Parts: C-alpha cells; structure tokens; sequence
C-alpha cells in the first residue's frame, strides 16, 4: 500500500494508509514482541495489527500526537485539557501496568488523539544511549524499576504540554543523564501560572524514590484527575490543528499546480507570445531551465523504477547460474 | 583497431506493449514477475527502456529548446517594436 507522509523526528518516517491504518519504520524476537503487542485491547491503547515481513502497522489515529498539536497551533496546552487528556492517558497506562506491562517510553509525541478526543498511548514495543528527558532516575541509573517508572514519565510530559518542552530540553542530553539523579525533582518555570491540583499532581509524579511515587490507579483518583472535563474541551484545539494542517496542504498542492503553467505548451504552438506582456516573457525564459531539470528528473526517476524489476531479475537468475 | 557496432534496438522494433509499460503508472509497477522470461530475452527489454527513454527525453529537450526560441525570438520582436517607437 502507499499513502502520504506523517513526520519522522526520532527514529524512521510513519505513514498513513488505507487496506484507514498507520504503519511505522534478532528476528524472532522482533516476531514475539508485536505478538505481544497485538494482544492489548483497551481503549486507551493504540492497537498494534501486524508487522510486514521491519514495518509496523496500527491504528490511525487522525488528530495526531499532543506533541503535534502544540507546534502546529503553536500553543501550549491549558490545564482542563492537559486534566483531560491526562486522565484518558492514566488509564490505559493503568491497563498495560495491569498486563505487568510497562510502556517505557511515553511523551507528548506518543501520546496520540483521535477525533473524537481519545487519548490513546502508543510505542511500547518499538523504543550507545538515547536522549533521556522523560526517564525516570532509576531507568537512567540502570538501577531496576517498576510500573511508576511511567509515573514520572507521566509528570515530565505534563510540563511539556504546559511549557512546550521538558525539564532540562535546552541542556545538552549528556549533562542531563548525571544531573537528573541527582538533582531534585523539576517543577514549572512560572509556577504561579498554574493551580495547586496541577503542581500537586506533578510533584506527585515526580517523586525520584519509585517507593514513594504514586502509581496509575491511585492518580486516577487525584483531585487534578477528578476536575477533568469531558473529552468534548478538546474539540476545538482539534479543529483549529486540523485546520492547520488542512490548510499547509492546500498551501502545497496550490503552489504545484501553480508551477504546472512554467511547462512548455504541449500542442507545441507559440504564437500566443504575441498575448503576453513583456515581462511575462521575461518570467517564461527564466523559469524554463528549472522546469526543464524537473520534467526530466521525473522522466529519469520514472524509468529507472520502471527499468529496475528487469535488472533486479537477471541479476538473480546470474547467480542462479 | 576495434569498431565497436551502432545500438542493436535502433532498427529491432519495439513491441507496443513494452510502450505501455512505460506510460503506465508509478503504481502498477511490479504487477509483472520478469522470472519466468529467460536471462538473455530480459537483456532485450531493458534496452528497449532505454531507447524510449532516449526517445522520449529527446522530444522534451526540443520542445524547450523551441520554446526557448520562441521567447528568445517575439522578445527580440519587442525590442525592435519598442525602437521603432522612440
Ligand atoms: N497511529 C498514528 N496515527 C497518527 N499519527 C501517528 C501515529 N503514529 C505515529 N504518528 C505520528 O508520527 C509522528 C512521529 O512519531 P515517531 O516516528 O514515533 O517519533 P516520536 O513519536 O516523536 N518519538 P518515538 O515514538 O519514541 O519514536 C508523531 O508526531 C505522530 O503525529
Ligand atoms: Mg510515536
């Protein structure tokens, strides 16, 4: 199958689909891991389908990450749609730490919203070291660790959505690494913008003793938890995202088919120059060599595609012989 | 001294359906298995590709460069129309 793009930024590009689904970008233990990865039904749960013998494919989620929406609007996230999106979040971690799963990973960008306002954790299966923002302590001390292990994930990620960034994001991931054990616990930057439910619930989740942190089930019952709005709040934050996107799209598609009229007239009739004014001319000369490298970019691109199976084949039957 | 011989394929005609091969579209692509033709047959298609291609590239080259003509010629004719003003 074949549809357009979605983003990269971490570690291969993801694509829509339509067979609508998502697919993503030593062996047989890859095979056991989605295995595992399909038998989660929740709906606070992106749900993995198959892998494609690595391509990954799950469900299509059609307002993207949080993380997606706050640079796309360019905000960040209140605190009544942070509450609602947190608590959809909670659960679901609630459930994979019920299957004595642990996600791991989890940040704004996997955290993913359909257009209902669902929120739905994905990347649990698909995570010499990598950039250590949301780890909790003892993940980063390789020290062992549990489910809460999330929990503290889970408080890095509502400064993100609050701030746009986590603790520490302008600090070189390497200082980061030996300065989060051993510093304490972050807190926001202007901590007056926020209520006492929100920096509570925080400094519950960022407690550096696993011992002492809350875990999922016991949040879910946290007074930033129980004020959440219905998932109707996020309704226009959605539309206004989508809109964005939407409108980017029309940008792109507009401006190539606005290039379509630099192309030589096929008929291969010029005597409409006489029409033109001067500095149209002017525009059709300049314009004609960067058209002319890209009809034939795209004649070559389509011919070695179209050329290759037939060299790919002899090549297999040489080695045959 | 060596001679090495003009391309086979300017004169071996080109089988139609290879034509829509090539005008086909970038998706139905693989809808062919090329494993069951023999290894030296399959030699004389790709060059064949080759050949439309060069065919097919050279009919853009000449369109532009009669575009390019064009322009080049009806700006030189506003040029002498402006003068002849002055
Ligand atoms: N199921 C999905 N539906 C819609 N968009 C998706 C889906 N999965 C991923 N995406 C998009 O993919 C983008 C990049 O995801 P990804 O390549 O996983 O990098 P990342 O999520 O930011 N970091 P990581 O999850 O650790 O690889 C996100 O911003 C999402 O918008
Ligand atoms: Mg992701």
């Amino acid at each position: 199958d074949v549809l357009e793009k979605l983003g990269e930024g971490s570690y291969g590009s993801v694509f829509k689909a339509i067979h609508v689904v998502a697919i993503k970008q030593d062996l047989q233990e890859i095979i056991k891991e989605i295995s595992i990865m399909q038998q989660c039904d929740s709906p606070y749960v992106v749900k993995y389908y198959g892998s494609y013998f690595l391509w990954i494919v799950m469900e299509y989620c059609g307002a993207g990450s949080v993380s997606d929406i706050i640079r796309l609007r360019n905000k960040t996230l209140i605190e009544d749609e942070i509450a609602t999106i947190l608590k959809s979040t909670l659960k679901g971690l609630e459930y994979l730490h019920f299957m004595r799963k642990i996600h791991r990973n989890i940040k704004a960008g996997n955290i993913l919203l359909n257009t209902e306002g669902h929120a739905k954790l994905a990347d649990f299966g698909v995570a010499v070291i990598g950039t250590p923002f949301w780890m909790a302590p003892e993940v980063i001390q390789e020290i062992g660790y549990n489910c809460v292990a999330d929990i503290w994930s889970l408080g890095i990620t509502s400064i993100e959505m609050a701030e746009g960034k986590p603790p520490y994001a302008d600090i070189h991931p390497m200082r980061a690494i030996f300065m989060i054990p051993t510093n304490p616990p972050p807190t926001f930057r202007k901590p007056e913008l926020w209520s006492d439910d929100f920096t509570d619930f925080v400094k519950k989740c960022l407690v550096k003793n696993p011992e002492q942190r809350a875990t999922a089930t016991q949040l879910l019952q946290h007074p930033f938890i129980k004020n959440a709005k219905p998932v109707s709040i996020l309704r226009d934050l959605i539309t206004e995202a989508m809109e964005i996107k939407a409108k980017r799209h029309e940008e792109q598609q507009r401006e190539l088919e606005e290039e379509e009229n630099w192309k030589v007239p096929q008929d291969g009739d010029f005597d409409f120059l006489k029409n033109l004014s001067l500095e149209e001319l002017q525009m059709r000369l300049k314009a004609l060599d960067p058209m002319m490298e890209r009809e034939i970019e795209e004649l070559r691109q389509r011919y070695t595609a179209k050329r290759q199976p037939i060299l790919d084949a002899m090549d297999a039957k040489k080695r045959r012989q | 001294s060596l001679l090495v011989p003009a391309n086979p394929y300017h004169t071996a005609e080109i089988p139609d359906w290879l034509q829509v091969y090539a005008r086909a579209p970038v998706k139905y692509d693989h809808i062919l298995k090329w494993e069951l033709f023999q290894l030296a047959d399959l030699d004389t298609y790709q060059g064949m590709l080759k050949l439309l291609f060069m065919k097919e590239l050279e009919q853009i080259v000449k369109m532009y460069e009669a575009y390019r003509q064009a322009l080049l010629t009806e700006l030189e004719n506003r040029k002498q129309r402006q003068q002849w003003y002055a």
